[PDB]
């Protein structure tokens, strides 16, 4: 049980990363919706990063968190200079997508699909 | 190969090149679009004896890598991988353009 | 006479190709009389360093020194020497002459699973 | 090795038990001998010769789904013999089978046609 | 140090964050122990204290920085 | 001899055993394997500590001369523990020869870059990290080269479908180019090409 | 061997004549005026262009074109339902289904071939066994539709019957070298 650490010794300069790549994406939203011409507001765009930061949340271990911050920073600097373009920044939201409610008698109306 | 002689000598004075004996259009050198039949010949393994597939199976006599060394299972002068490469001899037709 | 060109781009003409070759295999050699005695690297590379010497000290003609040295022209030689004196020290640096670090699992070599 | 004979496949020792075929000690060692007309739970026949293979220091090959392993025999189950015989075995069957593969529901799932390019 | 200014300029600060409440905050209370709040909030609230201050604050002072008290003393002892 | 048959020279077999043993002697502390193929081509297996020592001695070494990089891949194998085998095949002008050097990885334990060795292996990692997830160390910029911008998943790994998770459309609603989940037409028909008799048996693995 | 297409052998020395050449040359434009003079021949020449559509670019009888089904002179399809084709079809353009027909002949009862999937390389009309799937020379089918190109056993017939006096003919004149 005893493994090669990417960056991250522990847990604590791996939550440490994290906070400066959420830092920085809260910073670069307003810039992000000001320059591609978003629909979007800046307050609902740092709430669809927070949310993507919190489904990343429930994982401890500093590899993988190490990794998931290497991803983040990523996408982050493809959205600093700018190659993600509207269509790819507005893929985050999904509003042309109906959504499949979760409740067992509407999954038990359209079908198969557990 | 319709043009006039004037025109030829026009063309072959202003390009420089001979352009009458070879010309891009192809009229009627080429082949005939209709060819006799012809009667492809067979390979070497189409034989009627001492043909036995087990002695030209080429594909099972591939074998597993040889391992030189393993780490689980395994004054000399130094080597190289190949010989060094001859340095190539300079075109006896056209060395320079 | 002195080659007018290399015919490779970007490599220079060297007038002096004796004494370069002869300080560049004595400071491999100074720099390979450092590592262990059971290093084959060391052995190795002490092999090819002194035969090269001995044949940059035999010959003195350029063309028949590159003909013996077949390694393409004499400035390629000249490259050659500084990589590999390079590579040494980093070779001193690195120390592979120890045993294995780690093994393996084991099937991770084998093929097909 | 109370009530066990030691037989080699390839070289390989294996134990069997007395009355083991040659093709059940071949498929102990891990090794398929080619069949037609052997199944492991019907009557053993012997009659399609598919499984022929060369005993070590035999002159004649024996069929593995019906010759039980004696003592200490070296199964040269890929030899030349062995091979020649499976290549004959499947010339006489497709000498009179018929060219009916592209109408035949067997497509894919004929050991003919399967054994055929295998052997 | 306008130890006056700065803390009064903190507070307008906590007030003007929306995910907070004005009626239970105050200078002593803590974020997670009292606020109920998160650590991305926490550092929400030092990015708000960086964009209304003007000067940086490092990743290593935020997890001391943990009630408005301890911003206003810092910014009292960095300013 | 036979007209069906790939003629072998044994002669190229020697040299490179040879220069085999030659690197696994120099190099006993990174080289787990050493391997010559039944088509002449030298392969070494070796730890992912010595990737830039290994390359830098084939690159350097007066005998190697190795200064030509082939191209840089990887191999998903998921039923090993380092499940991405990252494969360096170069080639020595000085000598004629081509090597190959093999070590493995898997999700979570990076590999170092030898953009320091070789240049080409800047797009070369990056083409490997994009394609199965490989980290790489003291990379100048590793980052997507042939997804599509934002693509969520390593398209080259085993267990990645070969249609992917989602597909692009216009939607005139919103005016632009969105991405659902994927919907076929016609699905995949996936074939079961495996005959079930063993074909060579020189390949025959031991029952386990 | 080896040659060299930029280098020069030792040196041609600079003498009075050669300078006054050079600067005759980049002074009167001599390779712009042969350039020119060139272009002119060709001028002169004549068009190597065909007159589409009455006059069509030459073709050989192996050509892959549209796919067709082809029948035995008697009338009969004649495929005859053994899924090689769609085996063999790298892109998965063709889909089959079939059953026993009344008088109990292997017949399919779906054929469809995509064209718009299809890639044309002729591996279903070379692993054919019967030469019933085959690539006519018909390429001038251009659909103003997507559905249009989705071929079905009904228009797969419907080209073997309209394009059978040209396909025969191309089987007859090639099948020798297949
Ligand atoms: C002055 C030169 C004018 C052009 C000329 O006479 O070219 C012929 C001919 C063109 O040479 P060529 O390239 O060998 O001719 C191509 C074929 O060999 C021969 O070409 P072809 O065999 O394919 O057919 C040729 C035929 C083609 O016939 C037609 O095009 C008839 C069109 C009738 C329309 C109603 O007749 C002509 O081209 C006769 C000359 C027509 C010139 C018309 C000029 C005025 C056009 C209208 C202006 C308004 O000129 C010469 O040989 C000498 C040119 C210099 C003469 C001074
Ligand atoms: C203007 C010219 C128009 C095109 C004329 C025909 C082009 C083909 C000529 C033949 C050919 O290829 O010769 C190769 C040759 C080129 O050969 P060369 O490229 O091997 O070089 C000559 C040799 N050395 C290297 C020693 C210099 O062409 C000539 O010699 C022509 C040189 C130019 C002559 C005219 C210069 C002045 C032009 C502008 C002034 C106005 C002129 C009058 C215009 C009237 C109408 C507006
Ligand atoms: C405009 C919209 C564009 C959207 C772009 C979204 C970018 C997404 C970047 C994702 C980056 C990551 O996933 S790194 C975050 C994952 N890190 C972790 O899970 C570390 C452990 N997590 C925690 O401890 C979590 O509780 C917290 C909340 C992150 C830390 O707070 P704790 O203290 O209580
Ligand atoms: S020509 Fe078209 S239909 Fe025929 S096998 Fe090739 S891709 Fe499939
Ligand atoms: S290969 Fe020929 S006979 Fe067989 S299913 Fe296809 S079209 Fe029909
Ligand atoms: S399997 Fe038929 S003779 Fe043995």
């Amino acid at each position: 049980t005893s493994v090669k650490p990417i960056f991250s010794r522990d847990l604590n300069e791996a939550k440490r990363r994290v906070r400066e790549l959420y830092r920085a994406w809260y910073r670069e939203v307003p810039n992000t919706v000001h320059l591609m011409q978003l629909d979007i507001t800046v307050k609902q765009g740092r709430d669809k990063v927070r949310e993507m930061f919190m489904k990343n949340a429930h994982v401890t271990d500093p590899r993988v968190v190490d990794l998931l911050v290497i991803k983040g920073k990523m996408e982050l600097q493809e959205t600093i200079k700018v190659w993600k373009q509207r269509t790819h920044v507005m893929r985050f939201f999904h509003e042309t997508e109906t959504p499949r409610p979760k409740d067992f008698l509407s999954k038990f109306y359209m079908g198969h699909d557990p | 190969a319709s043009a006039t002689r004037v025109i030829q000598k026009l063309r072959n004075w202003a390009s420089g090149q001979d352009l009458q004996a070879k010309l891009q259009l192809r009229y009627q050198e080429i082949a005939k679009r209709t060819q006799p039949p012809p009667k492809l010949p067979v390979g070497p393994s189409h034989k009627l004896s001492n043909n036995y597939y087990c002695t030209r199976d080429g594909r099972r006599e591939v074998v597993p890598p040889s391992i030189i060394m393993s780490s689980q299972k395994a004054e000399k002068k130094a080597v190289t991988p190949a010989p060094p490469m001859k340095r190539w001899e300079l075109s006896k037709d056209q060395p320079y353009l | 006479l002195l080659k007018k060109t290399t015919g490779l781009v970007g490599l220079a003409v060297c007038d002096t190709p004796h004494e370069r070759l002869t300080i560049l295999y004595t400071k491999t050699l100074d720099i390979l009389k450092h590592f262990p005695k059971h290093a084959a690297y060391r052995k190795y590379t002490e092999q090819i360093t002194n035969e090269k010497l001995d044949m940059v000290k035999a010959e003195p003609d350029v063309k028949k020194l590159e003909a013996l040295l077949q390694g393409g022209e004499v400035e390629e030689v000249i490259l050659q020497a500084e990589k590999e004196l390079s590579l040494a020290r980093k070779m001193l640096k690195w120390k592979p002459w120890e045993p294995l670090v780690e093994e393996p699992p084991a099937n991770q070599w084998k093929w097909p699973i | 090795a109370s009530n066990l004979i030691e037989v080699f496949v390839d070289g390989q020792s294996v134990m069997v038990e007395p009355g083991t075929t040659v093709l059940q000690a071949c498929e102990k060692v891990g090794m398929q001998i080619p069949r037609f007309c052997y199944h492991e739970r019907l009557s053993v026949a012997g009659n399609c010769r598919m499984c022929l293979v060369e005993i070590e220091k035999a002159p004649k090959v024996v069929a593995a789904c019906a010759m039980p392993v004696m003592k200490g025999w070296n199964i040269l189950t890929n030899s030349e013999k062995s091979k020649k015989a499976r290549e004959g075995v499947m010339e006489f069957l497709l000498a009179n089978h018929p060219l009916d593969c592209p109408i035949c529901d067997q497509g894919g799932e004929c050991d003919l046609q399967d054994q055929s390019m295998m052997f | 140090l306008t130890l006056d200014g700065i803390k009064d300029r903190v507070l307008y600060v906590l007030k003007l964050y929306d995910k907070i409440d004005p009626e239970k905050l105050s200078v002593n209370s803590h974020f997670m122990k009292d606020l109920g709040l998160d650590s991305l909030d926490q550092v929400e609230i030092i990015m708000a204290m960086e964009d209304e201050f003007g000067f940086e604050i490092p990743d290593i002072d935020a997890e001391k920085l943990m009630c408005p008290q301890e911003i206003v003393d810092y910014i009292a002892d960095k300013k | 001899k036979r007209p069906t048959v790939r003629p072998r020279s044994d002669v190229t077999h020697k040299q490179l055993s040879a220069f085999g043993e030659y690197v696994a002697e120099i190099l006993p502390k990174y080289v787990q394997q050493v391997q010559v193929s039944c088509l002449d081509e030298l392969e070494i297996c070796i730890h992912p500590d010595g990737v830039i020592p290994t390359l830098t001695f084939l690159r350097d070494h007066t005998n190697a001369q190795f200064k030509s990089l082939a191209d840089l891949t990887a191999v998903d194998v998921p039923t090993r523990q380092n499940r991405f085998e990252i494969v360096y095949n170069l080639l020595s002008l000085r000598f004629n020869s081509r090597i190959r050097v093999k070590t493995y990885a898997d999700e979570l334990t990076p590999i170092d870059s030898i953009v320091s060795v070789h240049i080409a292996a800047n797009w070369y990692e990056r083409e490997v990290w994009d394609m199965f997830g490989v980290f790489f160390f003291n990379h100048p910029d590793l980052r997507r080269i042939l997804t599509d911008y934002g693509f969520e998943g390593h398209p080259f790994r085993k267990d990645f479908p070969l249609t992917g998770y989602v597909e692009l459309r216009y939607d005139d609603e919103v005016k632009r180019v969105v991405a659902e989940p994927v919907e076929l037409a016609q699905e995949f028909r996936k074939f079961d090409l495996n005959s079930p008799w063993e074909a060579f048996p020189a390949y025959r693995q031991p029952p386990e | 061997t080896y040659k060299y297409v930029n280098k020069k052998e030792q040196e041609s020395e600079v003498d009075m004549k050669s300078a006054t050449d050079n600067a005759a040359r980049i002074l009167m434009w001599t390779e712009l005026i042969r350039g020119l003079g060139m272009t002119l021949s060709y001028l002169f020449r004549e068009p190597a262009t065909i007159n589409y559509p009455f006059e069509k670019g030459p073709l050989s009888p192996r050509f892959r074109g549209e796919h067709a089904l082809r029948r035995y002179p008697s009338g009969e399809e004649r495929c005859i339902a053994c899924k090689l084709c769609e085996a063999i079809c790298p892109a998965q353009a063709i889909t089959i289904e079939a059953e026993p027909r009344a008088d109990g002949s292997r017949r399919t009862t779906r054929y469809d071939i995509d064209m718009t999937k299809c890639i044309y390389c002729g591996f279903c009309q070379e692993a054919c066994p019967v030469d019933a799937i085959v690539e006519g020379p018909n390429f001038e089918f251009s659909t103003e539709t997507h559905e249009e190109l989705l071929y079905n056993k009904e228009k797969l017939l419907n080209n073997g019957d309209k394009w059978e006096a040209e396909i025969a003919a191309n089987i007859q004149a090639d099948y020798l070298y297949r």
